[PDB]
């Protein structure tokens, strides 16, 4: 003998799960930023547009819109109850509020940009993640259409 | 930017020039530290297909600068020990296994006692890396490296040698099978929106999956039965399962060209059988097309066997097609004739002799054109392109044209023509009947003229 | 002037016997004679007299096999396990260069040498010339390794493991117990892939604890990272694994030594997903040595599926 070729004998492979589609599918998508009123009380929203085949969320396909406060709320209520240490957002811009910028302060394009892949960066990295799955928050605020905040924490 | 590929490839001339330096100075294992380095270009994600096909051939030339080294060094009574071993040390594990291939066979060359072991486990610890791409390209390098070394049958008679015919079979097969497992998968990675430039990538890297069933045609020792019962068999297995039009398309395809048609004649129930299990996208007509034109060459050639008694093809073709045509869900009328034109041509070129066959086919072109509710067909449209292609092959192929006008079922077919091609089609016969010159015309084929003018007047 | 006198030690087959290397702090490398428990240590120490016409005036010589153990850096923690002593000498003076011999019957050496972040474990000569107010001393230090042959049991581990709903495997490891020349032949099962797998690894993970009870110090170590996948398995996949322990030159597991300090050796088994997130499980392994003939990153442990 030269050669040490020693495996474990293995259980082949069954061809439905060889050529089946997997089962880890999950992309989540913040897109088209609309600006909801007028004057003082004007906010954007961002489409949030989900695709899976994981069983535990409720709809393989949902469209809903969402403000970045309502991204706030959710990142709140994960680090209360998850014991997830939840990753950062793209931060509220305060002094963006303030008026007679040399922009159009929170509703800069620039800043809309990079605030939308922010948000997109950090729902994925949540979405994805096993223990923040569980919790009812999540699914409330990718799949109903309006959320509940008068709830109570299950899961 | 395109930049990362040749920075890439301007890292690997680095490399693998201070590996060709140690390899001159007998620096062996610095010379394995480059090599990994040089490798690690192959680990990355960042580079198309087309880019990362490009850099895998930089850094396969430059490993052959390697496997000759060592297989002239071992050759020369030099060998270095527990090499085998000492190359899986590589923390990462694409490295590694370009490695543990490229010392491998070296080993199975040098040490012809250890050719089965270390093909079987060359093949099985491929399984290590699952992602496609990289995935494809390491076992394409694999099939590669072994390309001369496999077993086969007409042999060096050293028997100290492991390994037979059967335990190559196996290694492709099995290779084949996760390379189309690998292959397939790629249609599910990524985003959902680049479906158009996935079907696009999976198109280009065809070749590497194709190259197992050609690898198995090369072998000496896959006679008409091995294939029957093991590789044939072996094939369909993985092609009717994957449940993929692309891949089933071209699989099927790639069989036809690269077995010889001794072993399609002893296969074509088998064969046809599966190309009705197959995906309702795929290009059926084609497959059956491409195998027709391909034993009508095979009548054709002199010096060698020709088409067996016992082999009915007409009998055979006839009737799958038919079955085929049931399995699909929405052939077009076009390709169902496209498919009629086939059969005449296999029993044109399979057959001269036997008119009654080249009569059958009109005939059951006239069931399917009767059977079919046919609201009136325009010279624009495709139905009537293959039908007047399917008539004109009896009246220009064959040497005496009286011998069209005796068929029974010829003229049937002009009732479902447009106007205009009815005058266009008899004035193509008629035209013919005076280019070449008339013997008299027999009490059949008299009557036959007068419906063909009877057709362009009115 | 320098010293009055220098001892060196030498023992009676310094030619035919083997010696042995320790990896120290900083990456340097020491030699010495390899010793065995049971063996006899025999020798001479030689006094080279280097001022002459002067005397060296001494109130006894000896010579002593210590082995001991010393924690935290600190003289004061210092615990001879083994302590032989010859004297070679009565009170009296020297002049001129002299030899003496010695013979240690059948020396026990309970442990095996170590050195180690917190603690060593160390044998040695030590030869005393003690004089007035100030000992002249000689230290010669020596390798002992500690034998065993193939264990009546050797178990292969076995193991089914998850995160619940999201990733269910079973890994198998060939023993529990591998020499230190051995290999890790294995393979990782997949029965539930609901995750983005970028890679997997095995890793050799070296542990050091010392002192007693609740004074615990444990000092971790990576030894080995070596990846067994790269890409997304899906269900009903194979990954073989074999891993070469040569290439890591590890010591052998040492448990409750002295009943000060101990060195165990774990395989940690960590899937990396798409998102950088980790999933791990560790388990311990034997080793022994063969008788010649954090929200970037955060972590999950999988978790028996009993």
């Amino acid at each position: 003998t030269v050669a040490d070729t020693r495996r474990l004998i293995t259980k082949p492979q069954n061809l439905n799960d060889a050529y089946g589609p997997p089962s880890n599918f999950l992309e989540i998508d913040v897109s088209n930023p609309q600006t909801v009123g007028v004057g003082r009380g004007r906010f954007t929203t961002y489409e949030i547009r989900v695709k899976t085949n994981l069983p535990i969320f409720k709809l393989k396909e949902s469209t809903v819109r969402r403000r970045y406060s309502d991204f706030e709320w959710l990142r709140s209520e994960l680090e209360r109850e998850s014991k997830v240490v939840v990753p950062p957002l793209p931060g509220k811009a305060f002094l963006r509020q303030l008026p007679f910028r040399g922009d159009d302060g929170i509703f800069d394009d620039n800043f809309i940009e990079e605030r939308k892949q922010g948000l997109e960066q950090f729902i994925n990295k949540v979405a994805g993640h096993p223990l923040a799955q569980n919790e009812r928050c999540l699914h409330m605020f990718l799949q109903d259409e309006i959320i509940d905040k008068s709830y109570t924490p299950s899961k | 930017g395109s930049k990362l590929l040749d920075e890439a490839i301007q890292a690997v001339k680095v490399q693998s020039f201070q590996m060709k330096r140690c390899l001159d100075k007998n620096k062996l294992m610095d010379a394995l530290k480059h090599a990994s380095n040089m490798l690690g270009e192959l680990r990355t994600s960042m580079l198309s297909p087309k880019s990362y096909y490009e850099l895998y051939m930089a850094i396969s030339d430059e490993l052959h600068y390697l496997e000759v080294y060592l297989t002239d060094e071992f050759a020369k009574g030099r060998k270095v020990a527990d090499l085998y071993e000492l190359v899986q040390y590589a923390g990462n594990i694409i490295p590694r296994l370009y490695l543990l291939i490229t010392v491998g066979v070296v080993y199975v060359k040098s040490f012809p006692q250890s050719r089965k072991d270390i093909l079987k486990d060359l093949v099985e610890m491929c399984r290590g890396v699952q992602h496609p791409l990289r995935g494809l390209f390491l076992r394409n390098y694999l099939l590669q490296c072994t390309r001369n070394i496999l077993p086969d049958e007409g042999e060096p008679t050293d028997e100290e040698t492991t390994g037979d015919i059967s335990d190559s079979m196996d290694f492709v097969l099995l290779n084949f099978a996760e390379m189309n497992k690998l292959w397939v998968r790629m249609q599910h990675q990524g985003h959902s929106r680049d479906r158009e430039k996935r079907e696009r990538e999976r198109q280009e890297l065809r070749i590497l999956v194709g190259t197992n069933l050609v690898r198995l045609s090369q072998l000496e020792g896959v006679n008409v039965e091995r294939y029957k019962q093991i590789v044939l068999t072996g094939i369909l297995e993985q092609v009717v399962n994957c449940r993929d039009a692309l891949a089933q398309e071209y699989l099927m395809e790639c069989i036809i060209q690269v077995f010889p048609d001794e072993f399609h004649l002893q296969t074509l129930n088998p064969f046809l059988r599966a190309c009705a299990e197959l995906h309702q996208n795929v290009n059926v007509k084609n497959i059956i097309i491409a195998l027709i034109d391909r034993l009508a060459l095979f009548a054709h050639r002199e010096d060698g066997p020709g088409i067996p008694a016992d082999i009915k093809l007409f009998d055979i073709f006839s009737q799958q097609v038919a079955t085929v045509i049931q399995s699909r869900q929405d052939m077009p009328s076009e390709d169902v004739v496209s498919l009629q034109v086939s059969l005449i041509n296999l029993a044109m070129k399979c057959y001269p002799d036997r008119v009654d066959y080249v009569d059958k086919v009109l005939e059951t072109t006239v069931e399917i054109f009767n059977k079919l509710n046919l609201e009136h067909i325009a010279t624009s449209s495709a139905v009537s392109k293959e039908l007047t292609r399917l008539l004109k092959i009896p009246v220009d192929t064959y040497n005496n044209i009286l011998t069209v006008l005796k068929l029974k079922h010829f003229h049937p077919l002009f009732e479902y023509f447009d106007y205009e091609s009815r005058k266009s089609m008899s004035c193509y016969v008629l035209s013919n009947v005076l280019d070449y010159n008339t013997e008299i015309v027999s009490q059949d084929q008299v009557d036959s003229i007068m419906n063909l003018v009877s057709t362009l007047i009115q | 002037f320098g010293p009055i006198c220098e001892i060196d030690i030498v023992l009676n087959d310094g030619e035919t016997r083997k010696m042995a290397e320790m990896k120290t702090e900083d990456g340097k490398v020491e030699k010495h004679y390899l010793f065995y428990d049971g063996e006899s240590v025999s020798g001479k120490v030689n006094l080279a007299f280097k001022q002459p016409g002067k005397r060296l005036e001494h109130q006894g010589i000896r010579i002593e096999f210590v082995g001991q153990i010393e924690l935290f850096n600190d003289k004061s923690n210092t615990h001879e396990f083994v302590n032989l002593v010859k004297e070679l000498a009565l009170p009296g003076e020297l002049t001129q260069s002299r030899s003496y011999d010695f013979e240690f019957m059948q020396v026990e050496k309970p442990y095996e040498s170590y050195i180690g972040a917190n603690v060593r474990l160390r044998y040695f000569l030590k030869v005393t010339i003690v004089r007035r107010l100030t000992d002249l001393v000689k230290e010669y230090d020596l390798i002992v390794h500690q034998l065993a042959t193939y264990p009546d049991v050797n178990n292969s581990i076995k193991m089914e493991v998850g995160i619940e709903d999201c990733l269910h495997i079973e890994f198998e490891y060939n023993k529990s117990k591998y020499h230190l020349k051995d290999v890790i032949v294995g393979k990782i099962y997949f029965l539930l892939v609901r995750i983005k797998i970028q890679h997997m690894e095995l890793q050799l993970i070296k542990k050091e604890i010392t002192g007693i009870g609740p004074s615990t110090t444990t000092e971790t170590e990576t030894i080995a990272k070596y990846e067994i996948m790269d890409g997304a398995p899906v269900k009903g996949e194979s990954i073989p694994i074999r891993l070469f322990l040569a290439g890591y030159d590890p010591t052998p597991t040492m448990r409750d030594v002295n009943k000060k300090f101990s060195v165990r050796y774990f395989l940690n088994l960590v899937l990396v997903d798409e998102e950088d997130r980790r999933y791990f499980k560790q388990q311990e392994i034997i080793l022994w040595r063969k008788a010649p003939e954090s929200a970037e990153q955060p972590e999950m442990g999988l978790v028996p599926r009993g």
